[PDB]
């Protein structure tokens, strides 16, 4: 539940180099969404006919909003009421909440705005943006503070309107559950002017009775609807008895949030709601648990691949963060740091270092290859690779497993039994083969999970070529062209392979149909 | 302060170590109790009163 | 500030009346803080004095009155009562938290009284009993007449009712009283923004959680918490526990930096026991490897019905208590009230299911009596009593009270980790007077107490008074093995004079004798060749 949680996105200021591209991954990602679980950025749209109802039912952000270089008429957060600011945006030193550069919008319309909970609002440069000025943030940011001319004659604000609007209309009138408030209530948010008429010290933005029960959103933690101080324990500490009971009415803590079970990016450890398993802690099933004997080996993700950074791989069983495997990775790359200032260039490396990856067994986050190198085919450098967990997926169409304009003849990733939480996009390899033919939701966890697989070698041409599934083997397909690399196999499996009844290899005795197993037969 | 005798199941075997059962009515329900012997204390006299 | 224990025997009373007046003014006089339910019952004489109520400010449990005569009951401090164990008719009906029923007083005056936190309050025919009607509950319960006498008037002064005749016994309000914006909670004037933290119990004094009267789960630091600094902190913004280093265990309603150390830690608190998917391990309270070592619940009383599931225990969770109707046996009652199964007499030959028993982690209670009870051999290898659990006012972790017994026998007893040792008026029990119980217990702060049990002299003439081979330390029976410390020399543990004495015996240490590998009769030392 949540309603519709949204990933929000960290990269900021930067621009792209396809705009239809980019409106259409902003689309995929918000569309429905209510509750946005990060940053919410809005950059980039310059035409003036782009549709932006994806932003229809965002209720709530928990990081910041950026809105730069967009350029449609009217720019309208219909539901939004709540900025948290748990993350603000600030250039290379003021941090801000919601922060407008370089915008042609003649309106902003957030009509609904009540409460920013932390950080600074700031305008900047929006030559045809409008009554802004009218607002009197003083009433929505919270901390109590003021802050921060447009070209253009500026409609008179809606006579409706008791002191400012967002735009035209009586329904654009802003609202004041603060400021109207009687002195009799200081510190809070009243739903009515008289004295009696204000609300709970946990309502943020507003509410409708006295009660923690009524508030709009809560300064504190939100359990399904309620407000308190702290979420309901998974173990309660009995005086009594003196035992640290397990607690039958107990939530974990997803953010400032209440919730029965932890959303699929997270894992479950004491109670919270965590992204990472401790260091004593082993990942299973969605929760941190206690690792039997020594903890298993792992290493952080690296936002490139290349020679700096490979050998941190070495021995690594699990991958705590994503892959992305570049010409850069190859080629060796120009680094640079955020301030825009070049960094060094590392030697470049080949194809044979991937050897490293050897060990790995699951990726939390994604696998990216756009690699192209001469001796860069196959990726069975991950031929013990078992897992991607989709925790983190890539900026568009949602991909755990993306493979794009790579130099690859074939995967050759037998053991990858699942992508959970992913969508799979396969596309543009010039002299990729196999992809086609594996049905992918044989490794994929729900049918919801998407599958995009284009512009690859004709499967025509591999049929041709000879490269195909060996001849063991059911329609679901193979990794590449041996007689492992089968995903599943008809005729009965032996060992990591596949052959037609325990006849062959010798000795076999067969306790399946389906399999078969080495003697010291029957 | 009336006092009234248990049944015969209660009043044979509620109460331990040579105690005497008493029943009250309260709010129309029967309350067992017992009047402990020296140096038993306890809801059927079970337990020993200890210095 | 002293606590005190309540009773739970409901309507139950000992015999003499008088006896029992004196038995509740010994408990409750110069208390603060009840722990437990406070029953104040058969007060049939008015004139009692009543003073032990004086001081009484919290009671956790219900307060149960009934059958008391005494004119006027006054609890001239009481503030709340939490009914964290409430009072029943029925097994269905309500539950009580205040129940005041068959009484004589004229007036029961509880001023200052401010919050019932759980529990209903009920009042059963009991005449003369005054200004009850006039009570508003709800302003003093959470959730959930006809007196026959006159009935005075509450004083001008106060606008709702009273609890009795003065301008001191109106009921006051603290909670129906403020701003409905303390929805939750107690409120310390009527403005809205004039509330209490609602970490606090029984009103408060100003906003702030240093502020209220009581503390509604933790005290920490002269400060309400409702959980104690975890040792592991979350934080929103990054989806992480941290490490906390301000992090405290949970120790009942206290937060402490270390465990008292007789206790378990629970990964935020200082426990009992261990919950089904964890086990003790040393100090804390770890998650089982493969399988979890099954282990033996404690009982309430030791009968012939429950001794079977003793069989084979390393560790008893909880405590034993042998008690006089394990040896007769007795019939059972069900928790409704209606008679359960009958319990064969315990034959004491059958406690040898003790002897596998190497800990006890609750306390030890032999009161017993049978004429084939004599020993206490049945936990030879009993080596630890922790004492996470203790009995009575006493606080005794190892309490033997009018047992049959004659002596202890428990050789390998080495230690009571807390709680207090109690041997009394056991008529042939020997040795109890010269064990030295200090040694075994952890801590000089514990306590011991040993009277009227087999007078030493008469000891000493029957010659049942411990070898010859054992220091001024004492000893558990008459045999060599018996003392708890070998005087000279200790081998195979039996107390030996000298270790030439067995042939087999080799020196091995100052006080030490090991015996000879097979190989050879007469060693000079440890060895397979070496004799």
């Amino acid at each position: 539940h949540h309603h519709k949680i949204c990933i929000g996105t960290k990269s900021r200021l930067s621009v792209p180099s396809n705009k239809e591209h980019h409106y259409r991954n902003l689309r995929d990602r918000y569309t429905n969404c209510t509750y946005v679980d990060g940053n919410l950025e809005l950059t980039w749209l310059p035409n003036e006919n782009l549709d932006l109802s994806f932003l229809d039912n965002i209720r709530e952000v928990t990081g910041y909003i950026l809105i730069s270089h967009v350029d449609v008429k009217k720019v309208v957060f219909p539901k939004l009421q709540i900025i948290r600011g748990r993350t603000l945006f600030s250039l290379s030193e003021e941090k801000y909440a919601l922060f407008v550069t370089y915008s042609k919008m003649y309106t902003l319309e957030i009509p609904d705005l009540r409460d920013v909970l932390n950080g600074q609002v700031g305008f900047h440069n929006n030559y045809n943006l409008c009554h802004m000025r009218t607002i009197q943030w003083s009433e929505i940011v919270s901390n109590g503070t003021d802050a921060y001319a447009p070209e253009r004659e500026c409609p008179k604000c809606h006579e409706s309107c008791t002191h400012g609007c967002w735009g035209e209309g009586p329904k654009n009138c802003q609202k004041f559950s603060k400021l109207t408030c009687s002195p009799q209530c200081a510190g809070g948010r009243c739903y009515g002017p008289k004295p009696r008429e204000c609300c709970h010290l946990f309502c943020a933005g507003g509410c409708t009775g006295p009660t923690q029960k009524d508030c709009i959103a809560c300064k504190n933690f939100f359990d399904e609807g309620v407000c308190k101080e702290e979420c309901p324990p998974m173990r309660k500490y009995n005086p009594t008895t003196y035992v640290l009971e397990t607690n039958p009415e107990g939530k974990y803590a997803y953010g400032a949030t209440c919730v029965k079970e932890c959303p699929g990016h997270l894992l479950r450890d004491n109670g919270a709601c965590v992204r990472s398993c401790p260091q004593d802690k082993m990942d299973k099933g969605g929760e941190c648990v206690p690792c039997n004997g020594p903890c298993p080996k792992t290493c952080p993700g690296v936002t490139v691949l290349h020679a700096g950074n490979i050998d941190s791989f070495r021995n690594c069983t699990v991958i705590d963060g994503n892959i992305r495997i570049l010409d850069q990775t190859f080629s060796g790359f120009q680094d640079v740091y955020a301030n825009y200032t070049m960094g060094p260039r590392y030697i470049p490396l080949d194809p044979e270092r991937l050897e490293v990856f050897s060990t790995v067994k699951e990726i939390t986050g994604y696998l990216n290859i756009e690699g192209t190198h001469p001796q860069f085919r196959n990726l069975s450098y991950f031929r013990n690779l078992e897992t991607i967990h989709g925790r983190q997926l890539m900026e568009s169409m949602f991909a755990a497993l993306a493979i794009v304009k790579s130099s690859l003849y074939s995967l050759e990733m037998r053991n990858l039994k699942q992508i959970s939480s992913g969508s799979v996009v396969i596309q543009h390899n010039r002299d990729l083969c196999y992809v086609s033919n594996i049905r992918w939701p044989a490794i994929q966890k729900e049918p919801e999970q998407k599958v995009w697989v284009n512009e690859n070698l004709r499967a025509d041409l591999c049929e041709k070529n000879g490269t195909i599934c060996s001849d063991q083997c059911n329609e679901d397909g193979c990794w590449g062209a041996g007689t492992d690399q089968c995903l599943n196999c008809k005729n009965f499996n032996f060992n990591g392979t596949c052959i037609a009844d325990c006849g062959y290899i010798s000795n076999a005795y067969k306790f399946d149909n389906r399999t078969c197993k080495i003697c010291h037969c029957n | 302060f009336p006092t009234y005798k248990c049944p015969e199941t209660f009043d044979a075997w509620y109460c331990l170590n040579d105690a005497h059962c008493f029943a009250v009515k309260i709010a129309d329900l029967p309350v067992y109790s017992c009047e402990c012997a020296i140096g038993f204390m306890g809801q059927r006299c079970e337990y020993k009163e200890i210095d």
